């Protein structure tokens, strides 16, 4: 089964950076739009970004801007997200979701062509 | 309203559209329809064919 697997979480101290990776296994990303959702606990899960790789384009929140980069290599069918100066806001559980165009990064996406298991943030004041 | 969009860089990424809502249009397959019911009367057509000398 093509499946998404994230992993390069885990606790920092506010102010520093991290990178978070997730690969594809069944299928490669050639043709899939990767957005990155995160889910702090007690809320609903939040559009952090989004990366095309047809426009090589880059769609960032409001939050996101600024510190937030996104990366794309085919060569190993993997996504990352390199954050930098970390707040406590951000600690929260991240997935990435692979989805062939249909016009499903209309704001909140909620179509989770490809849904993968997420990874773990803690941000220490 | 003259609004701006960022995080948009090149032109042809998007295009823009134009609206009316008045002075309709004869049924003509060179035109892409509107969205919704696409009736709204009907019209009378001169210069109909008669007897003549």
């Amino acid at each position: 089964d093509v499946q998404l697997q994230a992993s390069g979480g885990g606790s920092v101290q506010a102010g520093g950076s991290l990178r978070l990776s997730c690969a594809a296994s069944g299928h490669s990303f050639a043709n899939y739009h990767v957005a990155w959702i995160r889910q702090t606990p007690g809320k609903e899960r939040e559009f952090v970004g989004s990366a095309s790789r047809r426009d090589d384009s880059t769609y960032y929140a409001d939050f996101a801007l600024g510190r937030f980069i996104i990366s794309r290599d085919n060569d190993i069918n993997t996504a990352y997200l390199q954050m930098n100066s970390l707040k406590p806001e951000d600690s929260a559980v991240y997935y990435c979701v692979a989805a062939v165009m249909a016009q499903t990064t209309q704001g909140w996406t909620t179509d989770y062509d490809l849904r993968g298991q997420g990874t773990q943030v803690t941000v220490s004041s | 309203k003259t609004k701006q969009f960022s995080q948009c860089t090149k032109k042809e990424q998007c295009r823009a559209y134009r609206l009316q809502n008045d002075k309709w249009v004869y049924n003509s397959d060179k035109l892409p329809k509107a969205a919704g019911a696409t009736l709204k009367g009907k019209l009378h057509v001169p210069f109909l064919l008669a007897d003549g000398k």
